[PDB]
DNA sequence: ACTTGTCGGTGGTCTGCTCTAACGTCACGGCCAACCGATCGGA
């Protein structure tokens, strides 16, 4: 780490752990209401591909009304 | 070795300082049993060692407020080191040895300590164990004695004097409790005779608590832990008796002196006696196994007692 | 220039604070004190010595691969095994520990007890001995605790190592020493007296040996882990059976003069006053137990205690009294 | 009294090289399946 980052972490007390944040976030320009979550784990006897331990899929549902720019025909 | 013990102490200092937020120098020195300079050197050595990388916000940091010690960054030292087999075994052995001693410690507390230590270390039935799960043989006199010692209150004890073979009720003020050999003795000041005497727990039938919190004289005059004024004195008479080979019971329970070996059993020993009657009873108990040699007066008294006993048995039916 | 204690402290801190296994090269480069090694072999020898010393202190080092995709081995100290579970101690337990920490006298036992007390105090609880105000007077005259100190330490060490014990034991000072080789099982105390429990390899029986009789030559022999005592065996029950065999013997009626024989008065089960030969007293029906002990107790009091039944005990007492009254010639 | 540089040994794991002696002896497989224009090399 850069010396400034180490100094800041020392001052504020946030310990520097060897972890990288990879949180899943909603992509740009998307929203809606979560309707279903499916979680797969290797320990539950699932035919997961080799090297994979956890796999979670989140479904987002959205209702789109008609507006400017939409194409009708 | 010494270095290993120093390392263990230095590693376990951090949890101790975390447990007590503002422990002073004197308390730490008393807890660790070390001098001030040694504790200061150990604290300095512990101050400048910590996380790899060696940043001032990474290694162990303290906060000195006057003469107080506080921890600001444990550097991962959150719990003390575990207990090795030897020290845990020694602690368990000491606790199980002291639980059976009457009056030195409450049996319930000893059992609770044993259970908690076994749970913490995870020991099993393959370790040292006691004889009785629940004693229940305490008549309550030991608890009263301990309460009197703690609260410094007058106590009444009915002590059986083995030398004189009589029951004497005395009012004494407890001073301290000491252990001699395998028989713990209670040390207290008796106003009836104005002297310090040692009373054994098994010889006390019952104890009565009184509301007379009077300070005993010895604390105001002399409070020596030993006070063995009559335990071993040259003024105590000594009896010279012949001991047979068969009568080997007394070779262990009594302090025989001047022991000499003879295949024909013509060599005797010498043992002190508190009272003439006690020595006479001790001689008469063994029967023909013990022969009286000196003094002549003791032998004559024993012979007269034996003749009187024979006459009494002849008269009785 | 880094002291050995500082080096070991740095090493243990680095191992504890690292969640992944570390190879030797990373420890050499990172941890201070390992950068002054003139050669790689010297560093390896020093690291092996330090690791052996740390392992001797009970720290549970774990060795494994750095990663599932790598072959090099690394080092890591488990935090769960390194940390003892928390325990809450009351005032009574603290007083008990403070009283018990001042019993041993051997330097090894004293050091072990001091280390255990230090660890217990650092766990969070407080132990104080000045509040109780109880000390120990006798320090070199105890035949059970002080006398049987090195022997007890050797037996405990052998039990921990799971090895047989060879020693010399004699039933009495009159008898001769006999070499005994038994497999230890445990130590049980009764009335403040130690009793070693084990199985003899020369007689094939379970025997209890009093530690006072056993000399200090408690040599441990046999490979470690070769002793597997059954779990269902209750050592305390065996010790209790060995302490006393005869339950109550028989019932004997003894006449004792009133006001005396308090020791025999306490042992009386039933009492019945009776005056014989112009002397008042009470006739008590008591047990027998050890015949010799009862005979000695009766003969000690002389005319104070008069035996009535059985006739054999009265005859024995009369014979002993006649032998005493013979004048010491025989 | 404690500790360390220097010396030598075991066993396991990862990595590389050399050897094996009945007789054996010259490959299928084939896309491509457009369209126009310009240029160099044979007949």
């Amino acid at each position: 780490l850069t010396p400034e980052e180490r100094l800041l972490r020392a001052i504020f007390g946030e310990k520097a752990r060897e972890v990288r944040d990879t949180s899943l976030k909603v992509p740009h320009g998307e929203s809606g209401k979560v309707i279903g979550i499916r979680v797969f784990s290797r320990e539950d006897d699932d035919e997961l591909p080799a090297g994979v331990n956890e796999l979670v899929r989140v479904y987002v549902a959205q209702k789109r009304k008609i507006s400017d720019g939409d194409k009708l025909a | 070795s010494q270095v290993s013990t120093r390392l263990v102490r230095l590693l376990n200092m951090v949890p101790y300082f975390q447990a007590n937020p503002k422990v002073t120098r004197a308390e730490a020195a008393a807890a660790l049993g070390v001098t001030g300079k040694q504790l200061d050197a150990d604290l300095d050595q512990l101050w400048m060692c910590g996380l790899p990388g060696y940043s001032p916000g990474d290694l162990i940091d303290f906060d000195f407020v006057g003469d107080t010690i506080e921890v600001t960054f444990s550097a991962g030292v959150d719990h003390p080191l575990r207990l090795t087999s030897t020290e845990a075994t020694g602690i368990l052995v000491a606790l199980r040895a002291l639980v059976d001693v009457p009056g030195m410690v409450d049996p319930e507390a000893a059992r609770s300590a044993i259970a908690k230590i076994e749970s913490a270390v995870g020991s099993q039935r393959a370790v040292v164990e006691g004889i009785t799960e629940d004693t229940s043989a305490e008549p309550g006199a030991a608890a009263t004695v301990r309460t009197a010692v703690r609260e410094n209150r007058a106590l009444t004890l009915e002590y059986y004097s083995a030398s004189r073979d009589s029951l004497a009720t005395r009012t004494v003020d407890p001073i301290r409790v000491v252990l001699v050999g395998d028989n713990s003795y209670l040390e207290a000041w008796c106003r009836s005779a104005e002297a310090v005497r040692l009373f054994r727990f098994d010889r006390i039938v019952d104890a009565q608590l009184l509301d007379d919190p009077a300070a005993p004289p010895p604390p105001a005059v002399a409070a020596g832990p030993d006070t063995s004024l009559f335990d071993a004195d040259p003024s105590l008479p000594s009896a010279t008796l012949l001991i047979g080979a068969a009568a080997a019971w007394m070779f262990d329970y009594y302090p025989l002196r001047d022991i000499t070996e003879r295949p024909d059993g013509s060599c005797e020993a010498t043992m002190t006696y508190a009272s003439e009657d006690w020595m006479a009873r001790f001689i008469l108990g063994f029967g023909a196994e013990v022969q009286v040699l000196a003094p002549e007066s003791l032998a004559t008294r024993v012979r007269q007692a034996a003749e009187a006993a024979l006459q009494a048995y002849a008269r009785c039916v | 220039a880094v002291s050995k204690v500082e080096r070991l402290m740095n090493l243990v801190i680095a191992l504890l604070s690292t969640r992944t296994y570390l190879p030797a090269e990373k420890i050499r480069t990172t941890v201070a004190g390992y950068a002054d090694s003139p050669s790689d072999e010297a560093f390896s020898r020093m690291f092996e010595r330090d690791k052996n010393e740390l392992r001797d202190l009970g720290i549970p080092l774990e060795t494994g691969r750095v990663s599932k995709w790598d072959s090099t081995e690394g080092y890591r100290i488990n935090r769960d095994s390194y940390a003892l579970p928390p325990i809450g101690l009351t005032a009574d337990e603290a007083a008990a520990v403070a009283v018990a920490t001042q019993l041993w006298q051997s330097p090894e036992l004293v050091t072990a007890t001091q280390n255990a007390v230090l660890k217990l105090r650092a766990a969070g609880v407080d132990v104080d001995a000045d509040g109780v105000g109880v000390a120990i007077a006798s320090t070199a005259t105890l035949p059970g605790v002080r006398g049987s100190e090195e022997v007890l330490q050797s037996l405990l060490s052998a039990i921990d190592e799971g090895r047989a014990v060879q020693f010399e034991h004699r039933p009495s000072r009159s008898a001769d020493y006999t070499t005994r080789t038994v497999e230890p099982w445990g130590v049980v105390t009764h009335r403040g007296r130690w009793y070693l429990v084990g199985h003899d390899r020369d007689r094939e029986d379970t025997r209890t040996f009093r530690l006072s009789r056993i000399s200090a030559a408690a040599r441990p022999i046999g490979p470690a882990g070769a002793v597997q005592k059954p779990q269902d065996v209750n050592l305390r029950d065996i010790v209790r059976r060995a302490v006393a065999e005869q339950p109550t013997g028989e019932r004997a009626r003894i006449w004792i003069a009133g006001g005396r024989a308090t020791a025999l008065r306490r042992q009386a089960v039933t009492s019945t006053p009776r005056t014989i030969g112009g002397r008042a007293g009470e006739e008590i029906t008591v047990d027998i137990g050890t015949w010799d002990r009862l005979a000695r107790e009766i003969a000690s009091y002389g005319s104070d205690a008069v035996a009535l039944e059985p006739s054999s005990l009265r005859d024995d007492v009369v014979e002993r009294l006649r032998a005493h009254a013979a004048g010491g010639e025989r």
